[PDB]
């Protein structure tokens, strides 16, 4: 029978790292490939990479290069996957899944882990959105609620609609600010969104333009 | 004050608004529009106040008020509060079933200049002044459905008893400028309506 | 016209005060009374007092009693609520409504001012729950997610049932955890659930006794 | 981008099929994930099967979509299952099986704590499990008359055993807790209703 028995669950701050190991059991450890995948709260299995035990080599998605290492102790026929930075996406379930021959037949996933990362007071991150015409303010990833935007300190408030915030994947919130203003001063006078997150203590000005 | 969780109908179904467990006299109703101040609508029992419709009346049945709409007009839906001295009640979720509805409008924009200079990238699909509130939002690259990095919030009143709902992608600045066209399709009672953004 | 002019919506930390400002013209201001009624994070209208403005006498109710102050300036024909220390479940849209004598004809309810009151990290207050029978404990007004329930250091883990969280009014998270035991040990061997919230830092143990 | 639908129902015998829109000819995987624990594979490549599956599950393609027949829905065969070209998986089919043993609730109340009455907090545990389907309805009572304010009731969700939970929580003030003579929980599933009853002792 071939086992593959993998770390405790952890709960992670951000900017933290995680270690999950993965021993194998079973099976020489050096003669099959093997990868680790995600499944990311309520989404899809997500390919992080995969390591070969025999020689070392590492393959990662284009999404994790730079932030993913695996590595692998022989002694034990263990292999261990590390996530460095943990962002508010990073909570998921962490699958160590061995690999029969190349291509990509998958054989087994031992059992999963869970590895959550709370979420921590955060600053919105502000952009403009460019464009009778409609222009407003992007905030983005901010927690928690509320936010609050004012155009033209206050001065612009006909035609102005804030659509309520969007609970995403990892836990924080992103809002919209749009207001309607006519074509003919696009070119003419600047609209300046003012949000404040009271929560982060963040209070910034964007200029909208086209 | 025990009142109904939530009441349905029609324009015309005249539905009446229960008020149990009140005392006699000295009963009042209350008609709250989210986003505004409520109203006064029965003064004492049956009483109404000047500039109300007469189509809002009131009656007692000696333990237990209640509100009758002669017509369930389609401006006419809020929450109820009937209110015997300091005291409210529940509240009515009055709703209604026979409304006109109301095509979508759709607004996307493309991630802005800013934001893709912090290797970030998302587009902004915003929707409003529709009824009733279920929309499906499906995003398509080139014809491509994507499912990837996609939240769309639930549909939330608006001041105008309309519905509106936001639907945001993410996306790295790469995949972002290898498509040709980036698609919000939104389909609001069989009928969809799609905005594209390119990277110009 | 008989007009009501309240304040600015405003965002409290907890513990924070907040005055709301109701300016009433168009009517003689001292010959109605000015009442506060709330209207709860998408609950029904809360009644909060009364304010005789000719006077300066008050009435509270039960549960908001030493901590709202009402006062009138009536050089400007104003009314003020105070809210002292403010919790996460003040959170509410706030409006003032004119009346006179026994009865409740409140005719005019003015615009509204909505106080936000963000959640703050905060650990749980566990507390136990006494009881083939059943015990546990409760993991009360905790934020954010998650908590770690662990029995006995973990040596004990048959028939434990973690439920899920319940997110109340307040935006604070709620948890119960239980164990069945047989009735016959109930004096026999204690019995220790330790909770941890990593986000706010907190690790306590609490004892469950008949 | 591999598009599978978003959930199927069945039911015992219902022989349902899952499709696999977007693959590539040749490797095709089949995943079987009962949350909880690891997915297992159920297709090697398009229509081959590994040893000890059941025969029960078996896999085709019609020229550019992949498809995953079941015989027969058994009671037990409800999870996500993924089909896989390569290293990206599907979005996730929810299979959901029906005409599952309905199983009645229990309940377990609890009154508030010495401890938690030392603070001026009062909060009453009404804890349900074991029951199926995952829908119910949660009513407290105080001495025969339904209280409503101060409820806060969690949707029920999945357990390790198949079936559903729901906790619901009473926040009272240490005065109405002892001033009334009881409050009850009240659970009302498929026309049968369990109610627990708990007093100031």
């Amino acid at each position: 029978q071939v086992q593959l028995v993998q770390s405790g669950a952890e709960v992670k701050k951000p900017g933290a790292s995680v270690k999950v190991s993965c021993k194998a059991s079973g099976y020489t450890f050096d003669d099959y490939y093997m990868h680790w995948v995600r499944q990311a709260p309520g989404q899809g299995l997500e390919w992080m990479g995969w390591m070969n035990p025999k020689t070392g080599g590492v393959n990662y998605a284009q999404r994790f290069q730079g932030r993913v290492t695996m590595t692998r102790d022989r002694s034990i026929d263990t292999a261990y996957m590390e996530l460095n930075s943990l962002r508010s996406d990073d909570t998921a379930m962490y699958y160590c899944a061995r690999d029969y021959g190349g291509g990509y037949p998958l054989d087994f996933w031992g059992q999963g882990t869970l590895v959550t990362v709370f979420n921590q007071i955060k600053g919105p991150s502000v952009f403009p959105l460019a464009p009778t015409a409609a222009l407003g303010c992007l905030v983005k990833d901010y927690f928690p609620e509320p936010v609050t935007v004012s155009w033209n300190s206050g001065a612009l408030t006909s035609g102005v609609h804030t659509f309520p915030a969007v609970l995403q994947s990892s836990g924080l919130y992103s809002l919209s600010s749009v207001v309607t203003v006519p074509s003919s001063s696009l070119g003419t006078q600047t609209y300046i969104c003012n949000v404040n997150h009271k929560p982060s203590n963040t209070k910034v000005d964007k200029k909208v333009e086209p | 004050l025990t009142q109904p969780a939530s009441v349905s109908g029609s324009p015309g179904q005249s539905i009446t608004i229960s008020c149990i467990g009140t005392s006699s006299d000295n009963v009042s109703w209350y008609q709250h529009h989210p986003g505004k101040a409520p109203k006064l609508m029965i003064y004492e029992v049956d009483n109404r106040p000047s500039g109300v419709s007469a189509r809002f009346s009131g009656s007692k049945s000696g333990n237990t008020a209640s509100l009758t709409i002669s017509g369930l007009q389609a401006e006419d839906e809020a929450d109820y509060y009937c209110s015997s001295y300091e005291v409210f009640g529940t509240g009515t979720k009055v709703t209604v079933l026979g409304q006109p509805k109301a095509a979508p409008s759709v607004t996307l924009f493309p991630p802005s200049s800013e934001e893709l200079q912090a290797n970030k990238a998302t587009l902004v699909c915003l929707i409003s002044d529709f009824y009733p509130g279920a929309v499906t939002v499906a995003w398509k690259a080139d014809s491509s459905p994507v499912k990837a990095g996609v939240e769309t919030t639930t549909p939330s009143k608006q001041s105008n008893n309309k519905y509106a709902a936001s639907s945001y992608l993410s996306l790295t600045p790469e995949q972002w400028k290898s498509h040709r066209s980036y698609s919000c399709q939104v389909t609001h009672e069989g009928s969809t309506v799609e905005k594209t953004v390119a990277p110009t």
